[PDB]
DNA sequence: ATTGTACAAATATCTGTACAAT
DNA sequence: TATTGTACAGATATTTGTACAAT
C-alpha cells in the first residue's frame, strides 16, 4: 500500500496510475477533510470482484 | 528476447494452466521475467520483496492482487518456485 | 461506476475524492495506454477487502456458506456464555 | 455478564477447540460478543464490517490479525457463523 | 528489539521513527494496562506481510517448501520464453 | 489500516495504542521526511512472527 | 486528450519542550 | 516511576482552483 497526500497524488497522477497497474498494489491518497480514497488497477478490481462470488 | 527459465515441477504445471486458460497471466509473468532479467532480483515492476524464513534466498513479485511470482536468480539464471497461489 | 478520463481526473481530483466519499460511488479513470484505475472511498475499500479476505480462500468461503445455511435451516447449537 | 448465543455447527467446534487450546482467543471472542450485545452489530471494538456477496446480512469483527468472528443479529439474538479461519 | 515505555515514546516519537527507519530495528512500546505495540518501518512491514501472505495458507506454504526443495535437488523443468 | 500523520499520532499516541489492540488493526504514521512507521499490537506481532517462522 | 509544470494565499503539520497530576 | 491530556509557536508543508504549453 502506497500512501500519498492529495497534492502529491495530483502532481503525479499518471505515474501512480502506471504504478498500481505495473505493481498490482494500491495508493491511499489522504486529505485534510476526511475524504481519503484508494486507487487500484482496474484489472485488480475486476479480478477481486470475480473471487467475491461463491463459485 | 528468448530467455532460459528454470521452473519447479509445480510452477511448471501452473504456468501450463495459465497458457491454456489465462493468457493475461502468462503475459504478465513474462513481463516480470523480462524485468528480473534486465534489472536483477530487487529492481523493477511488480513490487519486489525479499522473502524471509525458510523462503530466504527467494523473492516475490506480484502477478496480480492474488498471485505471486516466487523466484530466485542464480548468476543471471532465473528459477521459478511458484507463479500461482495454492489453496 | 462513473467513467472519466485521466485529464479530467487530474484537473478535478478533489471533486472525485469528495464524490466517491459522499455518494459511496466509484470512478474508473481511463488512460490511452489502457492501464486504468478505479477509485473508491477508503471505507468502501476496507469493506470490500474484508469480504474478499473471507471469500479468497475457497474452503473458508464454503465453510462460511455452509455455516450460514446451517443457521438458516436451524441446525444449530445454543449455549449461554458468561462474558 | 451472560448471553444466549447461537452457533453454527462448525463455529461451535472451533469455539470448543479454542477453549481447550487457546484461552486467549475465547476471552477476545467473548469480549466481541459483549460489544455486539451492548452497541449493536456495527459499533464497538474489532473493526466491525458489513459483509457483502452471499455473506450479505452478516458482519465480521477481528478476533486477531488472522481470525474473524462472523455473526448476525436476528431480533437482538446473536448468531455466530464462524470464529476461526478455515484453510 | 528496543523496549521503551509509552511516556518515552510520546516524548520522543520522531526519534523512534527515525531510528526504526535508519537502523531497520523495531521498538516495543509498553503500556501499564497491557496494551503494548510494536513499531517498525513501512519497508519492514511490507516485507514481513509479503512473506506472511505466502506462509499463512498451510497448503501454499507446503507448495513453496516442496517447490524450493525440488529446485535445490535439481528436479526441474526448463522453459524457453520469448519475452 | 489506519493512516495518521506524525503530529496526530503524538497527540493521540495512547488512543492509537489501545486502538490497534482492541481492533487487531494497524496504524501507518506518515512523516514529511520519508520516515514512515507502522504500529501494530504486540500480540499481533507475536502471532504473525510465529506463523511465518513455523 | 494529454502530462509536466506553474502561481499563491488559507490552512495544517511539524517538533521540541514542558506543565500538572498520577 | 511513568502517565496522559494539554499547550506554545515559528518554520515548513499541504491545499486547491486555475491554466499554459505542447501532444
Amino acid at each position: 500500500m502506497i500512501i500519498k497526500n492529495y497534492s502529491y497524488a495530483r502532481q503525479n497522477l499518471k505515474a501512480l496510475m502506471t504504478k498500481v497497474n505495473d505493481d498490482s498494489d494500491m495508493v491511499t491518497v489522504t486529505s485534510t477533510d476526511d475524504k481519503n480514497v484508494v486507487i487500484m488497477s482496474e484489472s485488480d478490481y475486476n479480478s477481486m470482484m470475480e473471487t467475491l462470488y461463491l463459485q | 528476447a528468448r530467455l532460459n527459465i528454470t521452473f519447479s515441477p509445480q510452477a511448471f504445471e501452473d504456468y501450463k494452466y495459465f497458457q491454456q486458460n489465462d493468457k493475461k497471466m502468462v503475459k504478465k509473468i513474462n513481463e516480470l521475467l523480462k524485468s528480473i532479467d534486465r534489472n536483477g532480483a530487487l529492481e523493477g515492476i511488480g513490487k519486489p520483496e525479499k522473502l524471509k524464513s525458510n523462503l530466504t534466498g527467494y523473492y516475490s513479485r506480484r502477478i496480480n492482487h492474488e498471485h505471486r511470482l516466487v523466484y530466485t536468480v542464480d548468476d543471471n539464471h532465473i528459477k521459478i518456485a511458484s507463479c500461482k497461489y495454492h489453496y | 461506476m462513473i467513467i472519466k478520463n485521466y485529464s479530467y481526473a487530474r484537473q478535478n481530483l478533489k471533486a472525485l475524492m469528495t464524490k466517491v466519499n459522499d455518494d459511496s460511488d466509484m470512478v474508473t479513470v481511463t488512460s490511452t495506454d489502457d492501464k486504468n484505475v478505479v477509485i473508491m472511498s477508503e471505507s468502501d475499500y476496507n469493506s470490500m477487502m474484508e469480504t474478499l479476505y473471507l471469500q479468497q480462500n475457497p474452503n473458508n468461503a464454503e465453510h462460511l456458506a455452509q455455516s450460514i445455511a446451517d443457521l438458516e435451516r436451524g441446525k444449530t447449537i445454543t449455549k449461554d456464555i458468561d462474558v
